[PDB]
């Protein structure tokens, strides 16, 4: 678990972030401001992700 | 839309009094029909138009 | 003959900083409370669940 | 900084001024709000 | 709440339906002679000018 | 399926069960790509809203 | 109280395809080698200097149309023609059938050009008589001086490709020269991949000319040296490449010279006469949606 | 055909002796909430933050 | 001036009862309309000339 952890944290770039978590601190109401595309095309219905 | 209560109690507010009406209180709410038909609401004897 | 199409909510919640309105109800107001119903008056006069 | 803000906040057509991210309203004229 | 509340102007049109009053004979009217000047004399079209 | 947040103040008024209003009579005779900017585009606010 | 009415009649009745192609238009531009009011078809296109068997050529052309006079149509009736003359400043309407469609603009220049763009956007071929009718190609100037401009371009680098193919890279000459930045518009005009040969013969002159042409300048700036000699011209020591300077006149002979500098000049007037201009008339006023315009003809 | 201009306000504060004259609402009280919106009825009857 | 509000309740209050309007809370207010031309606002059916 060295070799599973070094070679993942040693030199990093800018740390990507995925979609569930750009969606799990964006309030209640500034989804649906139309400042957003790239996260309202994603939301389909609240079954899947 | 039509009526609607979420809980019993506004639609007997409702039909108390149309003027001192109360449409939203803290956990539910009522929409008045906007229709282009009224009717006679006939709980007990009561009749809101 | 004269067809419509009526529109109609149900099982919602309203936001924080909730009010009132009414004078006169006791009861829901506890904020624990969660409605899943409403209530909807017919033709003859009679309200359903 | 400035391809940031635009980003989070946002011609004539036969001799009539037209908006082309309006395809329509429905409101009547959609009037201006400003800041002081 | 940012540093400051702010405070808000607009506009509206009515189209509104107006009434004139004019009494009477307040305008004396001088009134010419009609003339005719001509102008863009194609091959196919003429075009006159009053 | 509703969001649990979407606000009653839309509700009691003349609107529709999309998120969106749809009237085309907006839009220009014969402009197909154009009527479908107002049903499905999310950069802009609604003819409604 | 002149008249003027040209009126060609034919031998052959035309068919039911081919009149449909001639109510295309209505009114266009042809040149017309005549004076009369009667006359006979082998005149009223481009067929006289541009046909299938002779190869087709640009300056006899060009040539052609500075010499022709120019007329309009008015009806196309099964039997005849109906053509209208074109004063020296004259005043009528225009619209255009023109290919590819190039969008007109009111008070503006116009130039009349041969058609070097593809035969089946160019003509249209008559069946009942076997003789083409060629309409000339009818552009605003600064569009017509940029049309030619880059495709003249074109056709040198072709050249270039047949023979050692590793100098020219075709997406480089895709790019900027088969595209029209003018008025704020873009156009694409036609590659022509079936083989273009109209504008060979300046690709034959003006690069006979840019060896011959500074060649021509030193034998010109020792010529009259006095203190007469103009005070403008000491400016252009700074304009004259530092190449051009080494070159003596002692190999070239004095007899061969002689033939350098007649034919030195004469391909500096006759490229001249063509890019100054042809027959023209200028519009004044237009509508797009109707695609009719209202001239003004000026001769030269 | 005539035109106007309509002032409007949005966001503001009171000072230290608050009270409130009011027939009922037993909703916000508290000195600590801030409100930082307003609402404008539309010409067509519908609230808008 | 035209219709605020800073909190949902007092357009309520406006529509309710307008002769013992509650203007002013601690920290909320209202501003009635003072315009050339008076209309009929509609929410639901309760009407405010």
């Amino acid at each position: 678990l060295f070799r599973t952890f070094h070679q993942y944290y040693m030199g990093k770039n800018v740390a990507f972030v995925p979609d569930v978590a750009q969606k799990a601190l964006v309030t209640t109401e500034d989804l649906l401001h139309p400042t957003s595309h790239r996260l309202l095309r994603l939301e389909v219905h609240p079954f899947f992700d | 839309p039509t009526l609607a209560a979420s809980h019993r109690v506004m639609l007997d507010e409702y039909m108390s009094n149309k003027q001192t009406h109360a449409p939203v209180h803290m956990g539910q709410y009522l929409i008045e029909e906007v229709a282009p038909m009224k009717r006679l609401l006939k709980l007990g004897n009561k009749v809101v138009y | 003959r004269i067809q419509y199409t009526y529109f109609f909510p149900v099982g919602l919640h309203l936001p924080v900083p909730r009010y009132s309105t009414s004078v006169s109800v006791r009861g829901v107001e506890s904020p624990a409370i969660q409605s899943t119903e409403t209530w909807v008056v017919n033709k003859n006069n009679v309200p359903l669940c | 900084l400035h391809d940031y803000i635009k980003m989070k906040a946002g011609g004539y057509a036969a001799g009539v001024p037209r908006c082309e991210n309006l395809p329509g309203l429905s409101h009547g004229q959609l009037a201006t709000c400003e800041i002081i | 709440h940012p540093g400051f509340a702010m405070t808000v102007v607009r506009t509206d049109e009515v189209l509104a339906e107006h009434i004139l009053y004019c009494s009477r004979a307040s305008t004396s009217m001088f009134v010419g002679l009609p003339s005719v000047v001509r102008r863009e004399v194609r091959s196919d079209a003429v075009t006159f000018e009053i | 399926p509703t969001p649990v947040t979407s606000d009653v103040a839309y509700f009691q008024t003349p609107s529709n069960p999309r998120g969106r209003a749809a009237c085309v009579v907006s839009c220009d005779a014969y402009s197909n790509e154009s009527a479908e900017r107002l049903l499905y585009d999310h950069s802009i606010p609604d003819p409604a809203y | 109280a002149l008249d003027k009415s040209i009126v060609v009649n034919l031998t052959s009745r035309l068919f039911a395809d081919e009149l449909a192609a001639l109510q295309s238009k209505i009114g266009s531009v042809l040149p017309l080698g005549d004076c009369h009011r009667l006359q006979n078809i082998q005149a009223l296109g481009l067929g006289c200097v541009c046909s299938r068997e002779t190869s087709p050529d640009y300056i006899q052309i060009m040539q052609y149309l500075s010499k022709c006079t120019l007329a309009v149509l008015e009806e196309v009736r099964p039997d005849s023609l109906r053509l209208t003359r074109m004063d020296p400043s004259d005043n009528l309407q225009i619209k255009n059938v023109y290919a590819p469609f190039f969008q007109w603009d009111s008070n503006t220049q116009l130039a009349v050009l041969p058609p070097l763009f593809s035969r089946k956007d160019s003509t249209i071929v008559l069946e009942s008589n076997g003789f083409d009718i060629v309409f000339p190609m009818v552009v605003p100037q600064q569009l017509g001086h940029a049309i030619l401009q880059q495709l003249l371009v074109y056709h040198i680098y072709s050249k270039i490709s047949a023979g050692a193919p590793g100098d020219v890279n075709m997406a480089e000459l895709d790019l900027y020269t088969t595209n029209v930045s003018f008025m704020g518009r873009t156009y694409r005009l036609d590659v022509d991949n079936t083989d273009l040969r109209v504008l060979d013969d300046l690709s034959m002159y003006l690069c006979i000319l840019s060896a011959l042409v500074p060649r021509g300048c030193l034998r010109l700036l020792t010529a009259l040296v006095r203190h007469d000699r103009h005070p403008l011209t000491e400016v252009f020591e700074g304009v004259v490449p530092d190449e051009v300077t080494r070159i003596d006149l002692d190999q070239l002979s004095v007899p061969d010279d002689i033939t350098r500098m007649r034919v030195m000049f004469s391909y500096l007037q006759s490229l001249s006469s063509i890019f100054n201009l042809g027959p023209r008339l200028h519009v004044y006023a237009y509508s797009a949606e109707t695609l009719a315009a209202s001239c003004w003809y000026s001769p030269r």
